[PDB]
RNA sequence: GGUGGGGUAACGGCCCACCAAGCCGAAGAUCGGUACGGGCCGUGAGAGCGGGAGCCCGGAGAUGGACACUGAGACACGGGUCC
RNA sequence: ACGGCUUUUCCGGAGUGUAAAAAGCUCCGGGAAUAAGGGCUGGGCAAGGCCGGUGGCAGCCGCCGCGGUAAUACCGGCGGCCCGAGUGGUGGCCACUAUUAUUGGGCCUAAAGCGGCCGUAGCCGGGCCCGUAAGUCCCUGGCGAAAUCCCACGGCUCAACCGUGGGGCUCGCUGGGGAUACUGCGGGCCUUGGGACCGGGAGAGGCCGGGGGUACCCCCGGGGUAGGGGUGAAAUCCUAUAAUCCCGGGGGGACCGCCAGUGGCGAAGGCGCCCGGCUGGAACGGGUCCGACGGUGAGGGCCGAAGGCCAGGGGAGCGAACCGGAUUAGAUACCCGGGUAGUCCUGGCUGUAAAGGAUGCGGGCUAGGUGUCGGGCGAGCUUCGAGCUCGCCCGGUGCCGUAGGGAAGCCGUUAAGCCCGCCGCCUGGGGAGUACGGCCGCAAGGCUGAAACUUAAAGGAAUUGGCGGGGGAGCACUACAAGGGGUGGAGCGUGCGGU
RNA sequence: GGUCAGGUCGAGCCCGGGCUCCGUGAGGGGGGAGAAGUCGUAACAAGGUAGCCGUAGGGGAACCUACGGCUCGAUC
RNA sequence: UAACUUCGGGAGAAGGGGUGCCUGCGGGUGCGUAACCCGCAGGUCGCAGUGACUAGGGGGGCCCGACUGUUUAAUAAAAA
């Protein structure tokens, strides 16, 4: 994944790491829908 | 700054500005070629002959002198060499690079885990392309040469 | 590496007036440095100029007399013809006929004014004013 | 962290290549260029448009304001797409009945969006039935039978 | 690309027979999108950016295509044949 | 209001105009007679702090903003301000915008330097001498239609318009002559940049082999009885089959304590026991050697914390997942007792980090002062030490700081100053590093990478205050500590809430 | 000019395969606006267990834990 | 010559053109004008030239079992 670093601050936002781990549960899900597995 | 250490060193000769011999120097042209000659023959590249002079018969350098033979050049080691036919066949700094590189390259086929080593070769080997694209270019090796590290064995040998 | 031995020359004078220095050395020389430095002690940017041999390319020893504003060199080398110096002037300088345009002409090197004059064009090599 | 590169005087084809790369990343010129506007506009590039009002809606005045907007959906007689359209005026939108011909004009926001605290509306009123919106509010013309 | 011809008002792979593997390309080939080209027009102090319907020159088309007759000139907007 | 005056225009006529008409033009009759609207009125931005209506509705608003019963901001009336036969509304282009930056933008903390090196095309390249005029400059012939553009004069009343001349434009092409400073090309001569070599030294640089260091865990034997561990307090757990603890032995697997240091060596990631072998690079001292061999580098190659994957070994101590005990309203956690993968070796894959100096690399210049590491030189001590002290040069590594720079924090010869080069990256915040497509990977994943739509801010530095289950000084019987009497339990007086 | 044969240019129709798109399709997935809903309190002070990046595993949800790293860390 | 894919396959996917006889040349191996095989040009006949004989029809979804294999000799060969 690309870096951006300005989403890193907890300004009035959840946590960048949990945010990557729920995208990419998402494109995992997506991929299995598809079945490309 | 250096090649690829990126440091600043500056280490090295400071010559006065000279334009004529110093007038104490015993030898003359003639036996300064026969001692070059002669230490060519011992065995010694030109950096030592030159070194070896400067040293121990006290002469600051060869090219203080003017040629006999062209009035537009002066003296050279490499000039009284192929003048005398012996002048290495292949350029003196390539020949200890190949020379180095073979012997870092035996090493490293029995230690392959010396990736630092590995790292030191590859940058000799990119001296060794440096220097073979610059002779090809002034005509003093072939066109058709290559540096294989095969093949550089019988060179070194 | 070294590349603008006349840049570094110009840099090195305007970085030293704007220090206060009254003395200046320009290493390496070459032809075109002391054509560029004839060109400005004509016109009166600086003091007196000297070559000196040390078995090199040489040294130029400079005196400063605190006249120059700005000093530097031109670069691409801009060909230039007799009518297409107000353009070049306007970038370069503060005022009209304020400073002067280093150009390299087939005739020598020589300020713009005296181009003018002669009625020829050529490369801007540096400006001072 | 340099001098900005390349300034040789040989380096033109350098020079107008990463002028040409860096272009792009200007919003304006890349959808100008890629006509990204003309292939999602419902006007089709036109400044006002024709169409029926299919039914009358009142919209939420975005905080801190608050207040009714009263808007109406009009399907354009051009391609048949449906779009929500402003009602300008006191009164206007007793003047709007059901399946009325009104003509629908773009709303000065910025860009070329919604304006003031009704986002989501990019269209306003101006005819109704040949008749302008503006004249039928302020009652010096008479609403027509259509 | 060549060797020999045919055809054309003319030179030409334009076409044919034979002989070779050439030709183009990261300095943007091929393919796809858009578009008649220019003199010019709009804007900006200028560099520049944007447009290029009206007038002039040049190019194409006559519902979509394909063919021919007559004539110096057409495969012809207000001549011809077929789909 | 009164008294006058013309007629551009309007109305009616006569000529002239036109192929014929019309318009236009000249003249007569009548008469101010026929002729002003559009937006705006809170700032930006010129214009009212007046009145009447609505009252978070109706509405206005490009943006900021107004409206809640005292609205200069909505509607209306009366005033006013802008342009004016025009004045508003919407879409499009340029300027605004140095927000596309050749002129002329940025990348430490705001968007942005590839995690790091080697290197191919390209781009940029040290000094001198001779030769050619390709680039370059000057002069001169053939061109680049007209209209359009600028100027002067002349003709329609002046003007718009047209004519006569001068110039410009078509971003240029081409035939010749001249010049040689710079670039290009060919030749010659150099050593300053960069390489090669020699000498004495420095370093946790790397690989292989062999010896150790305590510590920890387990097993056996002897001693010794009742607890041990653990926490804020406990509990799970170990213990009578003899635990914790002490002593004599055996076995194993990780790691090299103090010394140790803004110390050292590496491109980076990283690298601390000792000895032997192999091996990379750098600094210093070099009247040594070659002679521009150089810098950066699109594509491409190699190295690359931890973690994860495949195959084979090992597994002491820690310890994701998991089990149990606590706390809590709940506790899928923080705390405690156990524990699989993993952490360790060998052959491979993955190629990711706040991989950060959030700062790409080469060169020249711009006050100093003060530590420390390596080398060299000079001087003084000496137990003559590869020892100590001081000064100087070079190369690394820190702090303070002048000029100057920056929004500031701060940087300041180890620049984030000025100059000469090269590549990479950024163009408001989200959507989104997502969707589709392509490549690589066993997989996890890696690289490339948008739109529709949404939003007026997001972001940075710094100031005043307020807060902290931050740190300090103080003060208080409407705080405590030490004490005296009470209220809260009952009836009643009185004042509240409710009914 | 008819008729029969070849030779060419060749419209139209049919079949198969590429490319540029366009419309829709029950149902699922996240995203953005919504105003005064429910659950808990993850971050900002040492935010009550310092925060954050990379990898990996778990949990209604913010989140929790392991290894390596930074200070964009308070006290000391 | 497609989706898909375990990258091996699917696949002879699908789909399109040709095929006789006669005359004469060229090529491969070969000492050979011995034998076998592979091309080229022209002429010509029929409705039809692998003319008899020999000799796949094909494609797209879904369920089950991975596959080759075995079974109730005498009603079940299958998903068992």
């Amino acid at each position: 994944m690309k870096r951006r670093p300005r989403k890193w601050k907890k300004k009035g936002r959840m946590r960048w790491k949990w945010i990557k781990k729920r995208i990419r549960r998402l494109k995992r899900q997506r991929k299995k829908e598809r079945g490309l597995i | 700054a250096r090649m690829h250490a990126r440091k600043r060193g500056k280490s090295g000769s400071k010559r006065p500005p000279r334009t004529a011999p110093p007038i104490w120097v015993e030898y003359t042209v003639e036996e300064i070629e026969n001692l070059v000659v002669k230490l060519r023959k011992e065995g010694y590249s030109t950096a030592m002959i030159g070194t070896i002079l400067r040293d121990q018969y006290g002469i600051p350098s060869v090219k203080l002198f003017k040629d006999p033979d062209n009035p537009n050049r002066n003296l050279t080691i490499t000039r009284i060499l192929e003048k005398h036919g012996l002048a290495p066949e292949i350029p003196e700094d390539l020949m200890f690079l190949i020379r180095r590189a073979v012997n870092l390259r035996k090493h490293l086929e029995q230690h392959p885990k010396d990736l630092h080593s590995m790292r030191g070769l590859q940058l000799i080997e990119s001296k060794i392309r440096r220097l073979v694209k610059y002779y090809k270019r002034k005509g003093k090796l072939p066109k058709n040469w290559r540096y294989d590290p095969e093949t550089a064995k019988l060179l070194v040998r | 590496t070294l590349l603008d031995p006349l840049a570094n020359a110009l840099s090195h004078i305007t970085n030293s007036e704007r220090v206060g220095k009254r003395e200046v050395y320009i290493k390496p020389a070459s032809k075109l440095i002391g054509e560029v430095l004839r060109v400005m002690q004509k016109y009166g940017y600086i003091g007196e100029f000297e070559f000196i041999d040390d078995g090199r390319a040489g040294v130029y020893r400079v005196q400063l007399l605190g006249r120059i504003n700005k000093a530097g060199a031109i670069k691409p080398r801009f060909p230039v013809k007799v009518s297409e110096f107000e353009k070049w002037e306007k970038r370069f300088l503060p005022a009209f006929e304020f400073g002067i345009l280093i150009v390299s002409t087939s005739q020598g090197v020589m300020s713009h004014k005296e181009a003018i004059e002669k009625g020829i064009g050529g490369r801007l090599i540096a400006y001072v004013y | 962290p340099g001098k900005k590169a390349p300034n040789g005087e040989f380096a033109g084809r350098k020079l107008k290549l990463k002028r040409k790369k860096f272009r792009w990343s200007d919003i304006r010129y890349k959808r100008r260029v890629l006509r990204l506007k003309e292939k999602s506009d419902p006007l089709e590039g036109a400044p006002q448009a024709r169409g029926i009002v299919l039914e009358k809606i009142a919209v939420e005045a975005k905080q801190p304001n608050s207040g009714m907007r009263k808007a109406v959906r009009v399907q354009l007689i051009k391609n048949g797409k449906v779009v929500t359209a402003f009602c300008p005026g006191d009164g206007a939108i007793k003047f709007i009945d059901e399946h009325d011909e009104v003509i629908i004009e773009g709303i000065g926001g910025p860009k070329g969006g919604s304006m003031g605290d009704i986002p989501g509306i990019r269209y306003k009123v101006v005819k109704v039935n040949r008749v302008s919106l503006k004249e039928l509010v302020k009652g010096r013309k008479e609403k027509p039978r259509r």
